[PDB]
């Protein structure tokens, strides 16, 4: 047999009223060291303070919850007694009141808030303190600090202490709790029970456009509705872009199917249709162009003359293709004229005529031109 | 010894008790003995009381204004009743609960307010009856409540909520509740429900009732799914695709939750020397994500001077200084999931 | 043809769906419209939309009893042509619109007890008036569309358990001898008018008027003499009779008090075609009826060329170069017709 | 035996639609005529028509309520008949419909009202009508015409308004009244008023009194005095108040016997009147207000005692009001310098010391109160 011999000690922590403060105290040896607690030289009995037994049995956690001022202020000691040896320790408690906090005591900016996740995944519970100096994050989950020393599951992340546990399991499942601890004092964070779900199996499909934006072509100060259609698992946020500017909000975005009313189009120009999920971002882009009315053509001019016929030819006067001309004369106009020029006949002989020429495309008819005598 | 005509008071000791039930009465009786304990005023049809009604009854320990017409109450009327232990204004027309109205009832361990109208709950109104034991606000149009002083009620065993429209409720509740053996949340306004052990010891000494409420059946209600808790005829409201169904009819793998996606944030922003620069960071999930900004190295303020914060998940640091450059990332915070982008200024 | 949850039952010759305590959030969106009887009572329904009773034609019977139903979409009760007996109780609607009840003719019970009912839109009821019972227990009314109850021949049973109803018009309850059962309980009125249907309540017809601020004058004199069962009755008015029953006091101490014209214009002298106030008031129990009268007669009421009744002003607008005369004023009383005379110039 | 004589034929009236119309027709002989009402030959036999017998018996009165059209658009017939004999005559009845009212039918201006008269008392139902021409007003006392013939004594038709002037009122004279106009263009009838007659109240009628009248009172400017005015007496009379010529309390709100004025800021002394009035006339009184003012120049100082180097002055308050105390002002004769002033004199009388010989002085007294300083009086030469 050997008497026990205290491996880590309790140390003087400085909590808070109305707070939670835990001390841990293990030891080893032959036969396993039964330790129990005491304060001036009486077993702890009022329901506020409770002992939590470690798993190995080697040692036990003394959670006090409310602390009360100067209720709990007191010296408190761990005694680990076997049956061939008995050893103590003594530790101080400070319990400061709410306004008694001072200057630089450490102050939870974010607490472990509730988190779910399935069998055999990367659970984050996260934490943040602040003070003077800059406290240093414990976790208790179950009443129970975390073994979180070396690298062996779970680890503490270098600096934003959060609780990175990869590989989640059934006994992963309790009360989390996060722990800022400096100079100054302790103070402990709101609980956050953490859940362990089956595995769901889901089909994970990147965004895909089930409808396209079809191209269009409206006229000026024209409203039209375009659409887009995008599939997939899971369903992608679709939104619509000029590029730069944005029209939706963000903060109601529709999923996989989004339509875009626009009105009153005045300059041609190109909408992009974006769909995007937590496995990429894809892209589209929807011709929106502006066809306008003809230009009025180039001046008719007389290349050939006769008696009774009289031939014109003209310039397009348009950039963009015409598909026929209209042919005005009189001392009556001339429809279905697929080309830049045609020759006037049925004319009198002797004769002066006047001659104009009117551009006409899928949109409709343009001005005439300038006239020409002969 | 005095008691009111058309009012049968009886002397029994050492407590003098008026009765005054069903007496087709439009006002308090002007001469009631001070020194009364007992004071059933039940099933009458007052309309409003006076600081002269129930100004000096020290010794009253239980007043009954059930089942009247009651719409108003003057402030400080209900004061001097330092030995008031029960309180009943069921079945009446009040609208609002103002401070004024229950100041000075510390020995008061019954309150009830059922079948009512209330509309509004003045904050600290509750801070003199901490030490309650029964608080009925059931049947009413109320959407939230002083959570504050509940907390403050260790005594509390049983409190009523059966139809109301109350919005959400807090999570740091019934925590030194201990002595809670009852609490019903029927027909109102829920879309979730906090985790606590209470909860737990309501398996098959609790009992709790959440039946009639748009329940939104997400991964934050598998704790309760997971209880195994007799079918009430609880019916989930959201995701569409659970919308109808019994709560308990649906297996604990369909309830969901879905991890962050930052939808969009600020490519790029050039507002040195001082000038005001808005930031912009937006997520979307279910359920919805909290939206928290680190510095270079570390995270700043909130509702606080030098920092804007949490919801439109935009950073405004009103008039900025000469040097803020740095690196600065926006993150989501959710049961299921820990979305993150960056963003850089100068 | 019945939705989930539901059992829907059929039975010769009519179709019933039974949806009683289920725990529903809004109407079931495939219910039978050829459905005869629908029971949505003891739900959790917030509102009703069109969609929901569009269809429904051969319904007869419709209950939504003890729900948590705060509005109705305009035109959703439409096509109940057929609908004979409406079940809304125990429920937070705040209003009613013209357009909620619109077309119900055959509609023979309407059931509103147990709401928040503030203000009844008139004409409201312009389509029911076929019913036979309507209860409006437990609200918040203090006026409802008397004109549209007249016209309710069919009418015998009428609740008002619980409201705040300041006062009803005396023309009611003419035509309507189909009255079988009125109750006017906890209310706020001052006085009731006299009624052959009233007679009929000695010891057929059951009224109950219990908890009111009765103003015990001799405008209630005919109630008193009518020898009814105590039903602890309280006066609120005069003082002197405050407090004690209704039932308790003689025949002899319900009195009223002839008027008094406190104030009056002396003389007046209005030219220039400047207009006219003439001032005149006068108190008693209870409150006086002013008139106006010219030389041989009186005058039209609230209308061009003259200003009358309350505020006992005669105010002629912009006057005429010749209205000089006698004119003098009265004031109406159970008891008494005091009256002054004053003199233009 | 004798055959059957009308003593009273219906006459052909035109009612409106939704109102009321009533059939007369009573006639004497031996044995007395039972009167039958006929419609085509039928007698009547639609709940909505009703014969009420006349008190005599020898008459009935065809009462139709309410009128539809053209349901009730026909000619009727009155069939008097006995033993010795039978006779007839017919009558027709127009019922037009709301949207056939001619301009200038009978419209009530002023229907009667519920009256309540005790017994041997006189009960007055008032009524009023217009239209083109000028109707007549008749009454229906219990679904019967009232017998206003003539000057009898009880029941009298007032013209100069056709009230009805019940003088001596008694338990017979409880029923429903009914108003009615008629002209040439048709009928038109009145809402329905019930008449009740209650045993005599013994009471003592004694005109207003002022059991505590205005006590007059004396304020301090800008200040508040509460005033107080009870009057008793049966009946208890209406106290308001008056400044003379306007009133300060509202119409509305009239206290009963007891009228407490609340004034405040009070910048000018002026009366103010209290004004009591009951139904057996009108009773006034009035309270007093004075303002207290600075106060007036005390009486002229005179040379009580003299010597070398001092002189002793008496003189009058000359002030209605206390003085708290005097102030004394002194100069030389012919000193063109302002005023020397010697404060905190308590009494009447100051010795002025400290002189110089051979030397003329001046003196002057003046009053102070609680108010202030008033003007100085005329001074006395030495
Ligand atoms: C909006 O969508 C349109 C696609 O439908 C794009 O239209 C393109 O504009 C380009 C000019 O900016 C043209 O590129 C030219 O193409 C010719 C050969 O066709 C080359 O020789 C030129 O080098 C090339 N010039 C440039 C500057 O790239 C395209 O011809 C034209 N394509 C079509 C189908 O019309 C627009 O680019 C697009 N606008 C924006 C801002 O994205
Ligand atoms: C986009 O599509 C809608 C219908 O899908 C069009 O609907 C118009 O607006 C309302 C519907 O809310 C209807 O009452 C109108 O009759 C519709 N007008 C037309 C011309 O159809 C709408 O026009 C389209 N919007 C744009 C900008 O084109
Ligand atoms: C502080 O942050 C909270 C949001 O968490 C804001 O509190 C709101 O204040 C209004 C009253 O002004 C309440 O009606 C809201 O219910 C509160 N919202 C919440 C979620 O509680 C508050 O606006 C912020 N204050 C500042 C200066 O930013
Ligand atoms: C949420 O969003 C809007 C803008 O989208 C905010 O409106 C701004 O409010 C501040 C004052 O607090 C103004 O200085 C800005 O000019 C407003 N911005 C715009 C574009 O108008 C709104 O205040 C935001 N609310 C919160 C709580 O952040
Ligand atoms: C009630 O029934 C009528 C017909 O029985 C429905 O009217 C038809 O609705 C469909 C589209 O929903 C149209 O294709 C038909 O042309 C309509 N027919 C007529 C005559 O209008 C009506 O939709 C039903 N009510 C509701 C709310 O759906
Ligand atoms: C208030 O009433 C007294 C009593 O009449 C008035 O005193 C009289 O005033 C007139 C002149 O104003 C004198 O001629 C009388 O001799 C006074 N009579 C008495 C008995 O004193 C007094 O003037 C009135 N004050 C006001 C402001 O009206
Ligand atoms: C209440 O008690 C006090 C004694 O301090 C007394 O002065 C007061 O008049 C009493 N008020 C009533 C309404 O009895
Ligand atoms: C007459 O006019 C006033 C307002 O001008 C109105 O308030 C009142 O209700 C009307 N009274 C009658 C009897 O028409
Ligand atoms: C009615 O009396 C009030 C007095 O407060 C007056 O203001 C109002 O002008 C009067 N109404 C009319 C129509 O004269
Ligand atoms: C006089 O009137 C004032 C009004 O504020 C009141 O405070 C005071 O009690 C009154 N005094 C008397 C004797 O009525």
């Amino acid at each position: 047999e050997t008497p026990p011999r205290f491996t880590r000690t309790p140390v003087d922590q400085t909590g808070v009223s109305g707070g939670v403060a835990s001390f841990i105290c293990q030891a080893t040896g032959d036969p396993r060291p039964k330790i129990v607690w005491n304060k001036k030289g009486k077993k702890v009995s009022n329901q506020r303070f409770e002992v939590i037994e470690f798993d190995d049995g080697s040692g036990s956690v003394l959670r006090i919850q409310p602390l009360r001022t100067p209720r709990d202020e007191a010296i408190y000691e761990c005694v680990a007694s076997n049956n061939v040896g008995e050893i103590s320790v003594s530790t101080r408690l400070t319990v400061l009141r709410e306004d008694q906090i001072p200057r630089g005591f450490p102050t939870i900016d974010m607490g472990p808030q509730l988190k779910v996740v399935e069998r055999t995944r990367t659970a984050t519970m996260l934490c943040a303190a602040s003070g003077n100096p800059d406290p240093e994050i414990t976790w208790f989950k179950d009443f129970l600090p975390v073994d979180t020393s070396n690298n062996n599951r779970i680890k503490q992340l270098r600096s934003r202490g959060a609780l990175q546990i990869e590989q989640s399991e059934e006994s992963d499942q309790g009360k989390y709790e996060c722990v800022a601890t400096n100079s100054a004092g302790t103070r402990y964070s709101a609980p956050a029970n953490l859940y362990v779900r089956e595995l769901r199996e889901v089909r994970r499909v990147p965004p895909r456009f089930s409808i396209p934006p079809t191209n269009h072509e409206i006229m000026p100060g024209g409203s039209v509705n375009i659409t887009c259609v995008a599939v997939g698992s899971p369903m992608p946020y679709v939104k619509w872009m000029l590029g730069a500017e944005d029209l939706t909000p963000e903060d109601d975005m529709p999923i996989g199917r989004n339509v875009l009313e626009l009105n009153d189009v005045r300059q041609s120009a190109n909408y992009t249709c974006v769909a995007m999920s937590t496995l990429g971002v894809i892209e589209a882009i929807a011709q929106i162009t502006v066809k306008a009315l003809p230009k009025p053509p180039g001046t008719p001019v007389v290349t050939e003359s006769t008696a009774t016929s009289i031939t014109l030819t003209w310039d397009s006067g348009n950039p963009e293709p015409v598909s026929y001309y209209i042919i005005q004369h009189k001392p009556k106009e001339i429809d279905g004229i697929a080309t830049t020029r045609y020759s006037v006949a049925g004319l009198s002989p002797y004769s002066d005529y006047e001659f104009r020429v009117v551009a006409v495309n899928n949109i409709g008819r343009g001005p005439a031109s300038e006239p020409v005598l002969t | 010894q005095i008691c009111p005509k058309r009012c049968v008071c009886q002397i029994l000791s050492p407590n003098l008790a008026t009765l005054c039930a069903k007496k087709g009465l439009l006002f308090v009786p002007p001469n009631i003995d001070r020194r009364t304990v007992e004071l059933r005023l039940a099933d009458n049809f007052v309309t409003n009381i006076k600081r002269k009604d129930f100004a000096n009854m020290t010794s009253l320990v239980d007043l009954t204004l059930s089942r009247n017409t009651i719409s108003f109450i003057t402030p400080h009327a209900f004061a001097d009743l330092r030995n008031l232990r029960a309180l009943h204004l069921n079945s009446n027309r009040l609208t609002k609960i103002t401070n004024d109205m229950f100041s000075g009832l510390s020995n008061l361990h019954h309150l009830i307010l059922n079948n009512n109208q209330l509309t509004l709950i003045s904050s600290t109104a509750f801070d003199d009856v901490f030490a309650l034991e029964e608080l009925d606000l059931s049947y009413n149009n109320l959407e939230t409540i002083p959570w504050d002083a509940v907390e403050k009620m260790v005594s509390l065993h049983t409190l009523s909520l059966d139809h109301n429209m109350i919005d959400n409720i807090p999570k740091g509740t019934f925590s030194h509740l201990h002595k809670m053996t009852r609490l019903d949340v029927t027909s109102n306004k829920l879309q979730k429900l906090p985790p606590d052990p209470l909860f737990q010891r309501a398996q098959v000494t609790f009992a709790l009732s959440f039946g009639g409420n748009p329940l939104h059946c997400n991964c934050e209600l598998l704790w309760l799914r997971r209880l195994s808790r007799e079918d009430d005829l609880e019916t989930c409201a959201s995701p569409p695709l659970l919308t109808g169904r019994y709560f308990w009819s649906i297996p604990e793998e369909e309830f969901l939750c879905e991890p962050p996606l930052i939808t969009r944030h600020t490519h790029e922003m050039r507002v040195l020397e001082g000038q005001r620069a808005t930031l912009r960071c937006k997520a979307r999930g279910d359920p919805e994500p909290a939206i928290h900004w680190i510095s270079p190295e570390g995270k700043l303020i909130s509702n606080a001077t030098r920092s804007l914060v949490y919801d439109n998940g935009t950073l405004d640091i009103l008039i900025t200084t000469v040097k803020d450059t740095g690196a600065f990332t926006c993150i989501a915070s959710n049961p299921a999931g820990e979305a993150t982008q960056i963003v850089d200024l100068h």
